């Protein structure tokens, strides 16, 4: 199937890759606090959008499905993470930003947006990583005669940077008029109250927002999903997860002198080479699961369908069976002699057929040994000659192809 | 402003010749790369980290991936061909007798040394001491180990010492080394009695010149620079291929598992195709640069295979081919991924200037030299060979007649002896 | 008064072990051979913070035992305070009207507790998280910082979320210290076989360093 | 096994078969048949898919021309060697060891072949060694005589 | 498609509607209204240059 043929000639053919499959899956997390998201999402009163409230979330296990399964939320847009995946992940810290806003204006709470809330009240980074949760809060936040306790910034000199915040009530200048700290022609107070009344249409009603920013780093995680740890395994090929660092390999104890603050270790070419266990605090080296190649060694099928296999660069304990320097070689009668090379294997090993019904593997002969009969007064002179005709074949040209690039790419 | 060399108005005149009174045997070292490390890279294991969610995208590019393994396999197979074209030129494993009676020449630093665990010569161990990531990549072994390449450079040298030109042309025919060197002097146009009359001096010049190769190779870091450069270029190319796995290419992250662990399929595929696109161009660039670099190594292996045949299995007449001077002989030494030739050469020395004439008048005949030149020291005229001052009485044996004294510009009058 | 900083003020740039490698990193560092300001304790003026501070001191029995950081410092805004009493290290963010020069007499927005030598520290405030690195060493030069190398180790990282533009040290009362400012620079760092940083190059100091 | 010419036929055939196969691949579009995208999606809906085909069909044609420029350079290196063996072995008598068959070269004859050339190099090989005693010089009347 | 249609000897099995090329495109067809099998060949034999 590799050669697209029902007949294969004498040779060595790299047919397939071999790798050791992982035996078991290992999960490790700190033995740590069902997370206080309830103290944010169910708080009695939320902040004004010009003066948004940030809570640090840390040192906890968080079942985000309590949020994303619920019918109580009008929007759950998420960026750089998909919300059904949050129960598998781990984070350094999380920041929950919370406020009341008019329902039409919620479309401004996303990366890359512009408009007076995004511009002058609360700006996301355009490379945000996090989820935005919002819901209609009319029965909580509207009141008879209007709720004036919630406000937005209408005016500023300049737009907010990502997660900038501004408290100031100083008079805005809308023209050439010097305002001198008082209102007038083109001079105005910079904040407006929403005045939420329950009579208002849905786009005018109050909504609550919570924005979760995820502090994703290779630093130690303090917020994690509910996902349970397993016991540890050593000296075996396993799939693994340490604090959300998924991988595959062999885990082994090692001499690496991690300083007390260091959490992961890395190689010359910046691959992850070791970790410290979040429960055990032992240093574990990581090495990849064994792999190489499957070079199939065959006489021609016109001679025999008998075959040998080289697990190329692999050791025979990881796969008669013979360990060559080129890899583990599998066949029968790999017997001690020397001959000229029929099929090459590497490091001076070669293989060939016996029709006694077998593929030999042997160290190759370089030629017959010959001590020349030298002495300081002996010469050999030829008494006769032979005229010899030697055929030498050389390539000189190749087929003059040409390709119509437009007709190849676009088919007219 | 750089200097091109010392300026020299050489003392040309229509009747002056310079002939060397003495000579130097010189030995000079030429180094050629012959092969490079047999890397391979599984294109699926490199691009997709061996993740099924990525591999099913990589199939959309079809046969793009198998032809990168076809190219790297062709480059790897020709490294064993290049090593065979150079060293495997000898049909039988010749060896020297136990006694080293080579006419005063001392090959002990050039021949094998069974003190060592691999039977390399003294100078081959200087060469082998001076020449100096695990996921997609793989390094294959060569077909000939250095212990087998050292048996070829031993046979391809025990044949030269015991039998000269002859073991290239057919079966090795033994000849005494002091006589082999006499027919190598005779091949550069120096009369063979120049060796036998100076044999101790010539062997001392050869032995002293091989001694200075130990010092050059023991001391000087740049000496093997051509081989170390081939090792460094392949290491710099691999370091670039591996560091490009850390590149982001416009995905949310460069770590493929950390995309799959954060995003759902229809969102993740859009990020993974950015990594596939960049990692495929990262590998196509490497394979294209290795196909070009392997052609430079092959062109050097074909040169090394012809210096082996023409310099080691022969006596080259091609100027500067087998070192700078009138070449006598060359010896191969193995080196890591290369070959080294020690080019034994005759260099004329201690020049002296003489009066000369094209022909000599006697009985109105013009006499011309059969071999060499006429010269005079003032009072007398002599024949000499061209490349070493050996003056002889002018006779009707060492000269041939044509025409008469009226025809030839600058002819001179001296009696030619009839023996 | 002034001194040449030599090669002082390198710290481990991240919490990752590395060994036998020349890693390259871009971060706030004290530039090599920078010109840094020297003070005797016989005073504690208010100093700018710029982008971050390298601070070092040399006193016979430790006179420097704390710092104030902020913009007003006087707690009329959220003001960071750090003090140590040889039994504990004590850290606060506060708006209570504590004194204008609160030497150690021999809103609680955040709180946390835990020439004979040269004591070295680095203070930086990226993303509003206040990071501290340090080293202590037996070296006995009085005038200048000692020409040589050591890597400062991370002590502390406080997620305070707060602005700083000035700082001021606190003195034991009933001896000298040096101050230099971090700048955004590329470095090449030599991690030893045991993972200690044991040499470095400032890649913008001069053409030879840019070549290295 | 007289294969140097058939190996050049095989490599150029295998490179074209790979170039044609690369038209069947999707490169991330809905289909590899360009007419079946145009016959299903309306202009600006289709151009997004057709640019994936154009990108992959440029990259696979540009891969073929690059490998052909490298294959052509080794055929030219072989044609310069064949042109040199025509001059030095056929039009002359080479003194260069192993350039021109093995043994001491007498002649060569050029035969044409598909995409190549064949030289029938004729050489003298010495064939029956016998041992003899030998000497550098002959002493006679105190004169040393050496052989011409 | 676009090409020269010629009625041809490629004896399709009764279930087979098309014959195919190495780029997976059509090499031959059965007519939707007749059991006629047609070879399809490219105009100019794949265009031509000038
Ligand atoms: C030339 O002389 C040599 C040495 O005397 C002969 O070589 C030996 O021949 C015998 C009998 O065939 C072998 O058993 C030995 O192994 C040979 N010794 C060596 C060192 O080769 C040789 O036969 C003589 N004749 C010819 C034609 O070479
Ligand atoms: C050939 O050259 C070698 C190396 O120059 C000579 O070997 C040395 O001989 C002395 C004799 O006293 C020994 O003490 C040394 O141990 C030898 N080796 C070295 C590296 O000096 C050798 O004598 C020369 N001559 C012959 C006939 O082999
Ligand atoms: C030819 O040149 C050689 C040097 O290449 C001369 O040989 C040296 O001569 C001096 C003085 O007699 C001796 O001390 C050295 O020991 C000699 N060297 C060697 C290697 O033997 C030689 O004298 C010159 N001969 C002529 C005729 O000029
Ligand atoms: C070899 O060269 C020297 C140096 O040029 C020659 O010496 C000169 O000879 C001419 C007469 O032939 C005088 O006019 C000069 O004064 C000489 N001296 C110099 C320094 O040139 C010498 O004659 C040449 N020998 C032969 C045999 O040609
Ligand atoms: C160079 O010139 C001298 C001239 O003196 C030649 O030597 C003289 O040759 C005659 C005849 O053989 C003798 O009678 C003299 O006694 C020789 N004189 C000397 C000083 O030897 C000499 O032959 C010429 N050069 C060479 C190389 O032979
Ligand atoms: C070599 O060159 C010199 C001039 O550089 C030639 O000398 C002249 O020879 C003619 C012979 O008839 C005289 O008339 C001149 O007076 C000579 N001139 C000088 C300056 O000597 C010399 O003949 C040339 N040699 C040959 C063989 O042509
Ligand atoms: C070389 O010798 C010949 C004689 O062998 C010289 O030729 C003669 O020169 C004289 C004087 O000029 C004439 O009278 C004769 O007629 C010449 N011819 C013969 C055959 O005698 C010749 O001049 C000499 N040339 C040189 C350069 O020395
Ligand atoms: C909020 O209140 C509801 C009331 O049913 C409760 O079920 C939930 O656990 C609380 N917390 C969150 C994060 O919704
Ligand atoms: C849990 O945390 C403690 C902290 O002291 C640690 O000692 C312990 O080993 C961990 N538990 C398990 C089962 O490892
Ligand atoms: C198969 O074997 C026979 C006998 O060895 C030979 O004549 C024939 O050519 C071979 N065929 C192939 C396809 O190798
Ligand atoms: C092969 O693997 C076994 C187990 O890891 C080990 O004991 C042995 O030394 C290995 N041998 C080689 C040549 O790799
Ligand atoms: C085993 O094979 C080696 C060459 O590979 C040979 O030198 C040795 O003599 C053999 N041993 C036996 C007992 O035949
Ligand atoms: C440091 O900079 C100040 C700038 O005014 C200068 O006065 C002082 O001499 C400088 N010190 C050195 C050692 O260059
Ligand atoms: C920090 O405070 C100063 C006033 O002391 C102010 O000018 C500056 O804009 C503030 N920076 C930030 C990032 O809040
Ligand atoms: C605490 O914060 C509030 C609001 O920012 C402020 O009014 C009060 O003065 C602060 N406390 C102190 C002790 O100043
Ligand atoms: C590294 O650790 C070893 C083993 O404890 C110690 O002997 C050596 O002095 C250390 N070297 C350095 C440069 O830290
Ligand atoms: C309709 O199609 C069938 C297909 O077998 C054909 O035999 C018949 O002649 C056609 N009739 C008409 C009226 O088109």
């Amino acid at each position: 199937c590799t050669l697209k043929s029902f007949t294969v000639e004498k040779g060595i053919y790299q047919t397939s890759n071999f790798r050791v499959q992982p035996t078991e899956s290992i999960v490790r997390f700190p033995n740590i606090n069902l997370c206080p998201f309830g103290e944010v999402f169910n708080a009695t009163r939320f902040a004004s959008v010009y003066a948004w409230n940030r809570k640090r979330i840390s040192n906890c296990v968080a079942d985000y499905s309590v949020l994303y399964n619920s019918a109580s939320f009008s929007t759950f847009k998420c960026y750089g993470v998909s919300p059904t995946k949050l129960n598998d992940l781990c984070f350094t810290n999380v920041y929950a930003d919370s406020f009341v806003i008019r329902g039409d204006e919620v479309r401004q709470i996303a990366p890359g947006q512009t408009g007076k809330i995004a511009d002058y009240n609360y700006k996301l980074p355009d490379d945000f990583t996090g989820c935005v949760i919002a819901w209609n809060s009319n029965n909580l936040d509207s009141k008879v005669g209007g709720n004036y306790n919630y406000l937005y910034r209408l005016f500023r000199k300049s737009n907010l940077k990502p997660f900038e915040r501004d408290i100031s009530t100083e008079i805005y200048q809308a023209g050439s008029t010097p305002c001198n700290g008082v209102e007038g022609f083109n001079c105005y107070f910079p904040l407006q109250s929403y005045g939420f009344q329950p009579t208002y249409g849905v786009g005018y009603q109050p909504y609550r927002v919570v924005v979760l920013s995820f502090e994703l780093l290779h630093a130690p995680a303090t917020v994690c999903g509910p996902k349970k740890s397993t016991n540890l395994v050593k000296n075996k090929c396993v799939n693994f997860n340490f604090n959300g660092l998924t991988g595959t390999g062999v885990l082994t104890e090692s001499n690496k002198k991690f300083l007390p603050f260091q959490q992961f270790g890395r190689d010359i070419d910046d691959t992850t080479d070791a970790v410290r266990d979040p429960q055990t605090l032992e240093i574990l080296d990581i090495t990849p699961c064994s792999f190489g190649g499957v070079s199939v060694i065959t006489p021609g099928t016109n001679t025999s369908n008998q075959v040998a296999v080289l697990y190329q660069g692999v050791n025979c304990t990881e796969v008669n069976v013979f360990q060559t320097r080129a890899g583990c070689l599998i066949g029968a009668e790999h017997v001690n002699n020397s001959y000229e090379c029929d099929i090459p294997i590497g490091a001076g090993i070669c293989a060939s057929y016996q029709t006694s019904q077998s593929i030999i593997a042997y160290t190759m002969s370089l030629g017959a040994e010959n001590s020349v009969a030298y002495s300081n007064n002996s010469i050999a002179i030829p008494i006769n000659f032979t005229i010899s005709v030697t055929t030498e074949i050389l390539p000189v040209s190749m087929t003059k192809t040409s390709v119509d690039c437009t007709m190849y790419i676009c088919g007219d | 402003t750089m200097s091109l060399g010392a300026e020299n108005s050489v003392a040309y005149s229509n009747n002056s010749i310079a002939i060397p009174i003495n000579f130097t045997i010189s030995v000079t070292t030429e180094i050629l790369p012959v092969s490079m490390t047999k890397t391979s890279v599984d294109c699926t294991m490199y691009i997709c980290g061996d993740s099924t969610e990525c591999s099913n995208l990589l199939l959309q590019y079809g046969s793009f991936c198998t032809q990168l393994n076809r190219a790297l396999t062709g480059i790897a197979v020709e490294q064993d061909k290049n090593t065979q074209e150079v060293f495997a030129q000898v049909k039988q494993i010749y060896k020297t007798p136990p006694i080293k009676d080579f006419g005063g020449f001392n090959f002990s630093q050039i021949l094998p040394d069974p003190s060592k665990p691999s039977k390399r010569s003294f100078i081959e161990d200087l060469l082998f001491n001076k020449v100096t990531k695990f996921n997609g990549l793989t390094v294959l072994p060569p077909l000939l180990t250095d212990e087998m390449i050292a048996q070829y450079t031993s046979a391809l040298l025990a044949g030269t010492i015991t039998s000269g030109w002859t073991f290239g042309a057919g079966a090795a025919l033994q000849i005494p080394f002091a006589m082999q060197m006499a027919y190598r002097f005779n091949g550069i146009g120096v009369t063979q009695n120049v060796l036998y009359e100076n044999q101790k001096l010539i062997a001392n010049q050869f032995n002293s010149a091989i001694g200075k190769i130990q010092d050059s190779l023991s001391s000087t870091a740049s000496a093997l620079g051509k081989l170390q450069d081939v090792v460094n270029q392949n290491a710099q190319a691999l370091n670039t291929l591996v560091k490009q796995l850390s590149s982001n290419f416009g995905a949310i992250s460069s770590v493929l598992n950390d995309i799959l662990a954060r995003l759902d399929k229809v969102e993740a595929e859009v990020q993974i195709d950015r990594l596939i696109t960049g990692r495929l161009q990262s590998l196509q660039t490497y394979v294209t640069q290795q196909l070009i670099r392997a052609a430079e190594i092959r062109a050097s292996a074909n040169l090394a295979a012809t210096k082996m045949s023409e310099c080691v299995l022969g006596q080259s007449k091609r100027v500067d081919f087998c070192g700078k001077g009138y070449h006598l002989m060359s010896f191969p030494q193995s080196a890591p991924h290369g070959v080294v030739f020690l080019h034994v050469t005759y260099v004329p020395a201690q020049e002296k200037n003489f009066t000369t004439a094209p022909a000599i008048c006697h009985d109105g005949k013009a006499h011309f030299p059969r071999e060499g030149v006429f010269v005079s020291n003032g009072t007398h005229w002599f024949v000499t060979q061209r490349n070493f001052y050996e003056p002889q009485i002018i006779t009707t044996h060492n000269t041939f007649v044509s025409g008469n004294c009226d025809v030839v510009i600058g002819i001179v009058n001296n009696t030619v002896y009839d023996p | 008064a002034y001194t040449n900083s030599f090669t002082r003020g390198v710290y481990y740039p991240d919490k990752v072990f590395r060994s036998s490698v020349l890693h390259s990193t871009q971060d706030l560092f004290l530039p090599f051979f920078s010109n840094v300001t020297w003070f005797h304790a016989i005073d504690n003026p208010v100093l700018p913070f710029n982008d971050g501070v390298y601070f070092a001191s040399t006193e016979k029995s430790n006179i420097i035992r704390g710092w104030i950081f902020g913009t007003t410092l006087d707690s009329k805004t959220q003001s960071l305070l750090i003090v140590n009493n040889a039994t504990n290290v004590v850290i606060k963010v506060c708006e209570f009207q504590f004194c204008n020069d609160p030497f150690l007499g021999v809103n609680c927005t955040f709180e946390y507790v835990s020439f004979k030598n040269l004591r070295e520290f680095v203070f930086k405030n990226i993303d509003g998280y206040f990071k501290i690195y340090s080293k202590h060493t037996p070296i006995n030069l009085v005038r200048d910082l000692p020409q040589g190398f050591s890597a400062l180790e991370p002590l502390v990282d406080l997620p305070i979320g707060i602005n700083i533009t000035r700082f001021q040290t606190l003195l034991a009362l009933h001896a000298a210290y040096y101050v230099g400012y971090l700048q955004p620079r590329t470095f090449l760092l030599k991690y030893n076989e045991n993972g200690t940083i044991t040499d470095a190059v400032d890649c913008a100091l001069d053409p030879l360093s840019e070549t290295k």
